[PDB]
DNA sequence: AGCACAGGGAAATGGTCTGCTTATCGGTAGAGTG
């Protein structure tokens, strides 16, 4: 049974309304069910994480 | 104006 | 791209004509949906507006990355811009 | 004849000041010569230049490292390349780095075949007497241009984070290019006035 | 619309030829003083 | 033959208009113009752009193009600041040659 | 009339035509955040946007004071000499008569605006011109001061030789464009102020 | 046997600027001769 650890990234959109305190801990579920400097994408407001 | 990008700074948004 | 230290930084500590609109727009686009306003507001209903005010308290959560020409980049906080 | 006497004159003065501003020793004597003095000296006695005197060479002043310059004026009034390889024949002889042909008409194409050929060897490099009877760097619009150095030039575009494409470029053929003897990579710093600053600093790589 | 629109084309184009070619050749200062020997 | 208005610092340091004989001609010739003995060859000027640049070299260029540009803004009584100017001119002489305007 | 019409309904278009072709060739050329001019490829245009580093917007015509000035009356409007000269003290509030270091420090600001004259007449604008569009309307500022602070020309002051070198020296020190520890920096930032700062020295010599 | 009407139909001759394609032509270079 080879189970391998590795290293994986993965571009998160969120939306302004999450812009909180509780942003990362927002991602890391979003993460999960489905961290960098937001970009904030524009002409739509959303912010990129890596 | 599109000659740099804008970032969130999240240690503000803490406080 | 490599990420200049915040002692080594050789742009202009001011905010560009450039950076104010953006950063203004890029609030209160952010601000129209409904993002945290960082701000006491007295019955504002213009989204432009409650940015303007935000920004006049530095109250803006946003960064500038300035990119040099050969890729190297520089990020000022909107609070530290003068 | 008396007007090409000080043509020639002029074209050696011309040569000597070339000499002294890249940075080979040429005594002040030789600089502030004057004509009769010229022609004292490279004239003979029926007055006739005799071109076989014509031909000097100079040391370098603060660079050991470059080589001694040759500067011959070509006796016929069009090379060939017979006198291209009798050139070539005497830079060999003394061990001349660097050597300047001066002609007055023309010069054939093979003839500068051959400058390529030894480029290796020898750096060469050929004037037209035109050319070199007034001196431009003299001219007024003509700004101060300075030879950069390695280090200097490394410095430069380091701090800029330049690559030496996005420099603004000079040619090869441009006449302060060839009066300063610019090679490919080499770099000018050009100190201009301006309305604006006072003073400007342009920066051009040979190219 | 040398001088003007057409003097500008000129200078923008780089034309290799020009309508008024000319020179402005200033003489020695004890000459430029004297009729005579300008 | 004409009669140029020149200004020139006299000895005690203040700048005076005085009167100078300049030679203004028809055709160029720079190179075998400057040549010529009693002419001034460090003032020696024509309005061609290419010639001064394959006599005078890149520098030299500019300078004529932002003389020749500002004679024809200028001339009807209009100004342009000299940072256009300038630019213009060094984006035509940045590579070295002079880059037309053109296709 | 007829060729005047005619002359419009042709000189349009080739004006049209020209301006296209001059957006087309310079519309890439932009001012980057090290100071530099550059096009799209990288390649520098200029090393300073117009040589200084200035909005064409904010510059005003300023007129160099010292450039026509004789030598005698830059002397007697620049030059100050303790030992000989004794009407510095009736339009101060302390005497400064027969000081050393005051006369040290007047000596190199004398030299500085001699040196800043030579550069001016032989260097920058050997025609003569003195006027020039530069940053700040300095003249103007002075013009502000004087009403806002009601000074009256027969009042003593209390600024100190001292107190002037100081504060001009700092203000030049402060007129950053390019930012950097390096050498050529700090040659190209002299460059790009050096004609402000002649202006400056003109206008707020002691 | 002459026209609808879709199938089968193309023909009497009536500004300067750059880069390619050709003629031109030196300057040597073989030696062919001596």
């Amino acid at each position: 049974m080879p189970f391998f650890l590795k290293e994986l990234s993965l571009t998160i959109s969120l939306h302004p309304s999450y812009f909180g305190p509780r942003m990362q801990d927002y991602l890391k579920a979003k993460l999960l069910a489905d961290i960098d400097k937001g970009r904030v994408v524009p002409g739509q407001g959303f912010a990129e994480f890596e | 104006t599109g000659a740099f990008d804008i970032y969130l700074d999240q240690d503000m948004l803490m406080n | 791209g490599k990420a200049v230290a915040k002692e080594d930084r050789t742009t202009t500590p001011y905010m560009t004509k450039y950076e104010r609109a953006r950063i203004l727009g890029t609030r209160a686009l952010q601000i129209s949906m409904n993002a945290p306003v960082l701000v006491d507001l007295e019955g504002e209903t213009d989204p432009l507006q409650i940015a303007m005010k935000e920004l006049a308290q530095k109250k803006i959560p946003l960064l500038v990355r300035r990119y040099l020409p050969d890729g190297s980049y520089e990020d000022w906080s909107v609070a530290e811009l003068i | 004849e008396e007007k090409n006497i000080v043509r020639v004159f002029r074209a050696w003065k011309t040569a000597h000041q070339l000499v002294h501003d890249r940075g080979y020793g040429v005594s002040q004597a030789e600089l502030d010569l004057t004509l009769d003095q010229f022609k004292a000296m490279h004239c003979g006695m029926g007055r006739n230049l005799d071109r076989t005197t014509l031909s000097f060479y100079a040391k370098p002043s603060n660079d050991s490292n470059k080589g001694t310059i040759y500067i011959e004026f070509a006796k016929e009034p069009s090379v060939g390349i017979k006198e291209m390889r009798t050139f070539v024949h005497t830079l060999g002889d003394h061990n001349h780095k660097t050597g300047i042909l001066i002609y007055a008409n023309s010069m054939t194409p093979s003839a500068a075949k051959i400058i390529a050929t030894v480029t290796g060897q020898f750096t060469i490099e050929t004037f037209q007497e035109s050319d070199l009877i007034v001196n431009i760097t003299h001219h007024e619009l003509v700004p101060k241009h300075i030879l950069l150095s390695p280090d200097e030039k490394k410095e430069l575009l380091d701090r800029y984070k330049l690559r030496e494409t996005q420099l603004p470029r000079i040619q090869l053929a441009d006449p302060v290019a060839r009066y300063l003897g610019l090679k490919r990579g080499e770099v000018v710093k050009i100190v201009r006035r301006s309305e604006t600053s006072g003073r400007y600093n342009s920066y051009r790589i040979c190219a | 619309l040398t001088l003007g629109v057409p003097r500008l084309k000129e200078i923008l184009n780089v034309a290799k030829n020009i309508k008024t070619p000319s020179l402005t050749i200033y003489l020695m200062p004890w000459i430029a003083a004297n009729m005579d020997l300008a | 033959m004409m009669e140029h208005k020149i200004v020139r610092q006299i000895e005690d340091g203040t700048f005076e208009r005085a009167d100078e004989w300049v030679l203004e001609t028809d055709g160029i010739n720079l190179t075998e113009a400057m040549t010529v003995e009693g002419v001034d060859a460090t003032r020696t000027y024509s309005n061609s752009f290419v010639e001064i640049l394959q006599i005078l070299g890149i520098e030299a260029t500019r300078s004529a193009l932002l003389k020749e540009l500002r004679n024809v803004i200028e001339f009807d009584g209009s100004y342009v600041n000299y940072r256009h100017l300038a630019l213009l001119c060094d984006v035509m002489t940045s590579r070295g040659h002079l880059m037309a305007i053109t296709r | 009339g007829r060729e005047g019409l005619i002359d419009t309904a042709v000189k349009t278009a080739e004006t049209g035509y020209i301006q296209r072709r001059l957006v087309k060739a310079m519309e890439d050329v932009m001012v980057r955040y090290d100071g530099t001019v550059r096009n799209a490829m990288g390649d520098i245009i200029q090393f300073a946007y117009g040589e200084d580093g200035l909005d064409a917007t904010l510059v005003e015509y300023q007129v160099f004071d010292s450039l026509r000035l004789s030598t005698k009356q830059f002397e007697k409007k620049y030059r100050i000499d303790l030992m000989e000269d004794r009407s510095l003290s009736l339009y101060m509030e302390n005497s400064i008569e027969n000081d050393s270091s005051v006369q040290d420090l007047l000596d190199e600001e004398y030299t500085q605006l001699v040196a800043d004259r030579e550069l001016l007449c032989k260097f920058i604008f050997p025609k003569g011109d003195a006027r020039w569009p530069l940053p700040v309307n300095v003249q103007r500022i002075i013009q502000n001061a004087l009403q806002i602070f009601h000074l009256e020309a027969k009042k003593p002051t209390d600024l100190l030789p001292s107190d002037i070198i100081n504060g001009l020296n700092e203000l030049i020190a402060k007129l950053t464009i390019f930012r950097g520890s390096d050498r050529i920096t700090r040659d190209v930032q002299n460059n790009a102020t050096l004609l402000f700062q002649i202006l400056l020295r003109s206008k707020f010599a002691v």
